[PDB]
RNA sequence: AAACUUUCAACAACGGAUCUCUUGGUUCUCGCAUCGAUGAAGAACGCAGCGAAAUGCGAUACGUAAUGUGAAUUGCAGAAUUCCGUGAAUCAUCGAAUCUUUGAACGCACAUUGCGCCCCUUGGUAUUCCAGGGGGCAUGCCUGUUUGAGCGUCAUUU
RNA sequence: UUGACCUCAAAUCAGGUAGGAGUACCCGCUGAACUUAAGCAUAUCAAUAAGCGGAGGAAAAGAAACCAACCGGGAUUGCCUUAGUAACGGCGAGUGAAGCGGCAAAAGCUCAAAUUUGAAAUCUGGUACCUUCGGUGCCCGAGUUGUAAUUUGGAGAGGGCAACUUUGGGGCCGUUCCUUGUCUAUGUUCCUUGGAACAGGACGUCAUAGAGGGUGAGAAUCCCGUGUGGCGAGGAGUGCGGUUCUUUGUAAAGUGCCUUCGAAGAGUCGAGUUGUUUGGGAAUGCAGCUCUAAGUGGGUGGUAAAUUCCAUCUAAAGCUAAAUAUUGGCGAGAGACCGAUAGCGAACAAGUACAGUGAUGGAAAGAUGAAAAGAACUUUGAAAAGAGAGUGAAAAAGUACGUGAA
RNA sequence: GGUUAUAUGCCGCCCGUCUUGAAACACGGACCAAGGAGUCUAACGUCUAUGCGAGUGUUUGGGUGUAAAACCCAUACGCGU
RNA sequence: GCGGUUCUGACGUGCAAAUCGAUCGUCGAAUUUGGGUAUAGGGGCGAAAGACUAAUCGAACCAUCUAGUAGCUGGUUCCUG
RNA sequence: AUCUUGGUGGUAGUAGCAAAUAUUCAAAUGAGAACUUUGAAGACUGAAGUGGGGAAAGGUUCCACGUCAACAGCAGUUGGACGUGGGUUAGUCGAUCCUAAGAGAUGGGGAAGCUCCGUUUCAAAGGCCUGAUUUUAUGCAGGCCACCAUCGAAAGGGAAUC
């Protein structure tokens, strides 16, 4: 149960809120596990996702798949990974839109800024 | 890629007018391009580039500005402090804190106290 | 007094309303005078007036104003109550000397109706209350 | 409309009532608004009391003046009498009243009572340092009923 | 209206402008419930009223 | 105030061959010559507008409120009413159920639970978590989306960590002995709420 | 007997009820006090690689600067992937600017993209003409400055 | 002749200021009729709607020319009461306050009228400089037809005597208050169904967190949050808690006794009359016109008048937080509310499209699927399309898209 | 035996409405869906239930709170005596 | 050109919310007419018909007061006892 | 409830699609031709025209290329349709200037006020000429006259093209 006056219940301000969630909110609307080795490594349990970022599927038909974040498709709330793709009828392949919260992190993609919000969150980097 | 106001601001008054012709030169150039071409996407860049130049000739003119009127009683009302038209016209804390001095003998004699009930 | 200002004396409607001659406005002509020259200096804030002469045709006021841009004023203890924005067109709104005699500003049990404006006491008195408990 | 053996009626509705009805459904809000209100009022001036000192006087009309309650202010003679200037008295949480005058030796001398148990009942800081910590008591009202 | 004032001159032009169908890509946009121009006006249909 | 009547429609009169409902007026639009105000027209007005001035909060004199409380209180000692009301109490062995002091200062939800459980409320805990339902009908659209029982009502005297320890637990919950609630004691109007008092709580009662 | 008409069922129509949904409404409560001659509200016309709107913006025109975030944007095209960075973005924030033509609207006008005057400057043989660039010219009222008017009026001196 | 003064002008003179918008609430002005009276005129609707002027975060009111008649209360506002009462009223219909009492909030004060007269002690502006919401010099100016100090009726002033008491203004650092940022638990373990597990079953874990939302179906434990607590940044403001610099004091204020005094607002008050208004009745307030005061006076004391008392305030000049209002603006939180013919006119490129010369008038219109995977390819056809094939959990989901009634 | 369609015997005017009197040569109704009309409030009469009872009424307000809830309460005031 | 007599012709769910055909009045002025301009609702304008004042006239149009009042017409939604 | 909104019937393949004299043959095009294009013929408006230009008004309808789902009450390969583009050149033609009936600021006076009156008035109501001075394009030198803003004609007045 919340206690705070400023936060809110309702439904239908939640819904809005998502939805009409500028680019920046929604990085961090679409988090990812770690993975449990990862976890070990860096001491933290999720991350916002980024293009480059190594991935298992988790969930769903794709459940097994690997391959490499090729784009976080925020306006559609949708990451797409390189591999996981769809054989349409003509020949083409489009790729499918997987949500971060069925994805794990098996390795991130590392640079001064994600080394320093994991040493924000407490981890470890090593 | 682009100009960088970071890199402008090192610049000179006749620098900036120098490369600023460059860039409406530029800029020309490309307008004729794009009759010839379907997409010409390039010209983006050179009319933010011409805004950004212009920007920053504006902020030196402007500083340049502000030091001459440093201290007077009277500057250009572009560099007045906007604040709100009802805050301009309010009195200042100067006007705002007198008091006469029968008030002000008052207020020495007999201030608010501090005290406790036991 | 004030001729009713309707084409041909027709009212249209009831006969107590039928009367255009022995009307009378319900301001002075005092603050008729102080909102005229409140409305040629705009600038300034009326502080007062008073009587100085009259024929048959014209009463004559002379009216006092300040003006709340001078810093004489505006660094004075005594007047630069007159600087608040409260104050602007006091005289229009009634708050000047022959304003709250004519809207019956007075304590008492005279002033019943209008002691604490009269639009206001009729509307806490034309208010039904209802608590949540009733 | 008149029919039957019922009272006369008197329900002033032939206004446009309806513009001016106002429920009170704010009663509890106003409520926490208002205890807001005295504990950041208390803040602001703490240690000293939300309220001041007032006299005792006779109610007036033969219909009250079988009562005493709480009046206005003290008078003028009545703070001379305690040892007093008003000047002072009104920073030291005591409320004077310059239109009320003793024509009653019984409730001027009760309240002349009145001041010299609350100057007996209360710590003056010194106007400077020193200030030790006194705790702050709400209610003048509940300490000299 | 052959001698006709700038300022009429100027209000047809942005009709002029203004006179063309829905462009196609907006329909594959994400999210877009846009089907075809509905203000679309036609001199036989309905007049500008200047 | 204003749905409805926003909206300068005038009936027609007779001999247009319609009825006389007002009608909105002009041209060049599907609304032009519609019906318009009365309760029976689409975009109307609806009859007899709701009011905020209806009567919402309802008076009890306090004396009738306190017999109500005393009963609630009674009803929660008799093990029949406490099955009926549908309380998971077969297995306990005495109620009323007075408990030690120590309830009052427990501070962890873990421990919490462990007390309830060790004292026969384990069957009622279960009950509220095999309850959760998603609501039939449009209350879930107004945040009133579940449903589930009310568990045991803890009554204690003095809090010092209970309250916030319960605070999670779902169906549970707590009250100071002073300021019983007859919502609480009879939920829906149903006497025989089951309640764990602490000891300090029983002797308040007197 | 068929056709036809009528009734019922199945499948197909017509039409958009019903059911389920809901980034909208409505009502109550709480907190706050901030428009404009430093040109507001409102209007017109414009501006994107590909837009007619809605939304944003003003010839610096779906934005410039600043600050934060830390890699997108996405319908396609294009660009970029030193992206371990003074740094992506239809991102957030926003203190610096830009802000056409207007509008209380202020040189005069306005069913006109009509017609002036003043200062500085550039070009054309130019104080006077024509053109370009910059900056100005409303009304009422207040304080003050300066220049004045009146046998209203004082002194002094003809 | 020269120089003032008074009054009045001019300037693209130096510096300012007003206008328009919004308009829920607020202060005024002006002002209906429908309606009720079973007709209708006074009355009522209503001191309302419409019209006009003027403000603010509140406004207004406000420290008694008050209430009372008591053992007296003591600025204003608001609530509960007083009370559907006293009173008004074709005494019909109808209308209708106040005092006291309980409460919320509480806060008090300023001018005019006085000889600084051994010293216009005062103030705008310009100018230079400075530590610039301002300060200091200097110079013009304003001002004696009166700018400061002193006093405001509660008093107070001038003399005289006697005594003790109490003080200013800076920075700097915390707290406060607002605006922001960031960090802070626990399963994606097994079985069944399914396109998908967020379903069922099993075994756990966290809980000051089982609010809410998202994710391919009902998710505390997958994600964002939630709960608890921590750490930053940016202001505002001395509100007040500490520290430091300067000590204003020959100054300022308070206090007792004696003595002489005690200035207190005019075409106002009041009166007549006219109109309007009020519960206010031989006249409640307001306004016009005529008349027009006093100083042991003046006002009020709800029945006109004369006479005699008494009681109570101190008008005709002024400022002031809070408790109160709020269908507007900005920011939040909610609901036994409505669920696309409902709810705002508007869930959508809605005050839009469209109508009207104009004021104005003013709609309809939500839902494929988890994902476009939006039907490659073949074949008939001039083509639209058909038939196949295919995608999909399903085309008895094909964009003429959920369900699919009559 | 039920249901249903049909046949046969006998019987059976078109509903709604105003009206003394409607199948009426009285009025509304071509059809279908969805919407569509005794409500809320102030003050009251009779009756009934409930609490307390010569009293009674906590909710203006204050206290408190797990926060528009629940719980607690002085002085008045209302009606009654 | 301006008008609009008769057929009481066509048409009379039209070509048309005033038209069509024939017949007819007038045809150099109290003539016909474009544009500009003035007059605005108890108001205008009228060689006068209560005519005309944007298909509106014995008082225009728009919004609001206003859900105006109606002793009058129409309707008023489930079952059984 | 001549109820409200929406939908749908019978009527009914029915009334009807008959004013303005009128069409015909061949070829081309095309899936398709009573209706498109060309040619041939036959007719009509008959210069107070069914011709050639403009004003008001419209606003791209003009022109080309592509092109037929809808619209052109039959048809359609055609189009004032649909899609995509192209296109309007002025010292001399207009506007702009002038005044007309009129409209309308200011000075003033009314009006509670929105505003009303009035248009040269019961106002201290301006702005040219010339030389210079060679200081500078303002004060100075002189002079001079003083009526009263402004808007109001794409047919009136009016600098200039064939
Ligand atoms: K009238
Ligand atoms: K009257
Ligand atoms: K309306
Ligand atoms: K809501
Ligand atoms: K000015
Ligand atoms: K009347
Ligand atoms: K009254
Ligand atoms: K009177
Ligand atoms: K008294
Ligand atoms: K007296
Ligand atoms: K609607
Ligand atoms: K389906
Ligand atoms: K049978
Ligand atoms: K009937
Ligand atoms: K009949
Ligand atoms: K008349
Ligand atoms: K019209
Ligand atoms: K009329
Ligand atoms: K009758
Ligand atoms: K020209
Ligand atoms: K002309
Ligand atoms: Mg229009
Ligand atoms: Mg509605
Ligand atoms: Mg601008
Ligand atoms: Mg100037
Ligand atoms: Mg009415
Ligand atoms: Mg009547
Ligand atoms: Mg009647
Ligand atoms: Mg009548
Ligand atoms: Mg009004
Ligand atoms: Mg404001
Ligand atoms: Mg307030
Ligand atoms: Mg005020
Ligand atoms: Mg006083
Ligand atoms: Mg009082
Ligand atoms: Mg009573
Ligand atoms: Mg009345
Ligand atoms: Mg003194
Ligand atoms: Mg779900
Ligand atoms: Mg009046
Ligand atoms: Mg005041
Ligand atoms: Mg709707
Ligand atoms: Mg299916
Ligand atoms: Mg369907
Ligand atoms: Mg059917
Ligand atoms: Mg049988
Ligand atoms: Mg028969
Ligand atoms: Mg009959
Ligand atoms: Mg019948
Ligand atoms: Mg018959
Ligand atoms: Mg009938
Ligand atoms: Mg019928
Ligand atoms: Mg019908
Ligand atoms: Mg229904
Ligand atoms: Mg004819
Ligand atoms: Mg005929
Ligand atoms: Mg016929
Ligand atoms: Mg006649
Ligand atoms: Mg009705
Ligand atoms: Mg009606
Ligand atoms: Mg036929
Ligand atoms: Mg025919
Ligand atoms: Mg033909
Ligand atoms: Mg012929
Ligand atoms: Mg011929
Ligand atoms: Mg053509
Ligand atoms: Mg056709
Ligand atoms: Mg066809
Ligand atoms: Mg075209
Ligand atoms: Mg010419
Ligand atoms: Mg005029
Ligand atoms: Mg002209
Ligand atoms: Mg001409």
């Amino acid at each position: 149960a919340k206690q705070s006056l400023d936060v809110s219940s309702d439904r239908r301000k939640a819904r809005k809120a998502y939805f009409t969630a500028p680019s920046s909110q929604r990085r961090v609307l679409l988090s990812a596990p770690l993975s449990k080795e990862l976890r070990a490594q860096y001491g933290i349990k999720a991350l916002p996702i980024r293009r480059d970022d190594e991935v298992l599927v988790v969930r769903g038909s794709k459940k097994g798949q690997e391959g490499k974040i090729s784009s976080v498709y925020r306006l559609k709330f949708a990451v797409q990974v390189d591999k996981v793709t769809k054989e349409k009828v003509n020949g083409a392949s489009v790729p499918i839109n997987l949500h971060p919260s069925k994805l794990v992190i098996t390795k991130l993609h590392l640079d001064k800024d994600r080394k320093a919000l994991i040493q924000r969150k407490g981890g470890k980097l090593e | 890629a682009g100009v960088k106001a970071y890199e402008l601001r090192t610049k000179s008054k006749e620098q900036l007018a120098s490369q600023l012709v460059d860039l409406k030169k530029e800029l020309a150039e490309l307008k004729v391009q794009k009759l010839s071409r379907p997409s010409l996407p390039k010209i983006k860049t050179v009319r933010k580039s011409i805004a950004c130049v212009l920007t920053v000739i504006n902020e030196q003119q402007r500083e340049a500005v502000r030091q001459l009127y440093k201290g007077k009683k009277y500057q250009p009302k572009d560099l007045r402090a906007k604040k709100t038209r009802a805050l301009r016209r309010a009195l200042t804390k100067f006007e705002a804190s007198q008091v006469t001095e029968k008030q002000r003998k008052k207020q020495i004699a007999f201030p608010q106290r501090k005290y406790a009930i036991k | 007094n004030r001729k009713r200002p309707v084409p041909k004396g027709a009212t249209y409607g009831k006969p107590t309303n039928q009367g255009v001659n022995e009307l009378k406005y319900q301001r002075s002509l005092r603050a008729t005078a102080e909102e005229r020259v409140g409305r040629r200096a705009a600038n300034l804030r009326v502080l007062n007036s008073y009587w100085v002469n009259q024929d048959s045709t014209y009463k004559y006021f002379e009216v006092i104003l300040v003006d709340p841009q001078h810093k004489a004023i505006r660094r004075d203890a005594r007047y630069n109550w007159i600087c608040d924005p409260v104050h602007k067109h006091r005289e229009a709104r009634g708050l000047t000397a022959t304003g709250k005699k004519s809207r019956g500003i007075n304590k008492g049990h005279k002033f019943n109706n209008t002691k604490a404006g009269r639009r206001k006491t009729w509307k806490r008195q034309n208010t039904l209350s209802l608590w949540r408990y009733r | 409309a008149i029919s039957k053996n019922l009272p006369i009626l008197k329900n002033h509705f032939r206004k446009h009532w309806q513009e001016r009805v106002k429920v009170h459904f704010d009663q509890a809000g106003k409520k926490v608004s208002r205890r807001n209100a005295r504990a950041t009022r208390a803040a602001k001036i703490a240690p000293r009391p939300l309220d001041l000192l007032r006299p005792v006087v006779r109610a007036p009309t033969v219909k009250y003046n079988r009562k005493v309650r709480a009046g206005r202010g003290f008078t003028l003679a009545e703070v001379k009498a305690a040892g007093l200037t008003a000047a002072y008295a009104r920073t030291i949480g005591i409320a004077v009243d310059h239109r009320r005058q003793n024509r009653n030796q019984e409730i001027f001398d009760a309240n002349v009572q009145r001041l010299k148990e609350y100057q007996s009942k209360i710590i003056v800081f010194p106007r400077n340092g020193k200030a030790p910590e006194a705790e702050q008591v709400l209610s003048a009202a509940a300490t000299f009923p | 209206a052959a001698q006709k004032s700038f300022r009429i001159k100027q209000k047809m032009a942005k009709a002029k402008k203004q006179n063309r169908p829905l462009p196609q890509w907006i329909r594959l946009r994400t999210n877009n419930t846009i089907r075809y121009n509905a203000k679309r006006r036609n001199w036989r249909r309905t007049k500008m009223n200047i | 105030e204003k749905a409805g009547h926003q909206t300068s429609a005038e009936s027609w009169g007779t001999g247009r061959a319609v009825a006389r409902i007002p009608r909105v007026g002009g041209g060049g639009t599907g609304r032009s010559g519609q019906g318009a105000f009365g309760n029976m027209c689409r975009g109307g007005r609806m009859f007899a507008p709701t009011k905020t001035w209806r009567k919402w909060n309802v008076k009890v004199n306090h004396n009738e409120k306190r017999y109500a409380t005393a009963s609630a209180i009674a009803a929660t000692a008799v093990a029949s009413l406490v099955l009926a009301r549908g309380h998971r109490v077969e297995k306990i062995p005495e109620i009323p159920l007075v408990v030690s002091t120590d309830l009052e200062s427990i501070q962890k939800t873990k421990e919490a639970v462990a007390a309830l459980k060790a004292v026969g409320a384990h069957s009622d805990l279960l009950k509220v978590l095999k309850s959760k339902k998603l609501r039939a009908g449009k209350g879930k659209y107004r945040n009133r989306r579940w449903t589930q029982r009310r568990g045991p009502l803890v009554v204690y005297a003095e809090d010092n960590g209970i309250v916030k320890a319960l605070r999670n637990v779902p169906g549970v919950e707590t009250a100071n002995v002073a300021s019983l609630n007859l919502l609480q004691l009879a939920p829906g109007a149903h006497l025989g709420r089951f309640v764990i008092w602490t000891e300090a709580a029983f002797t308040k009662l007197d």
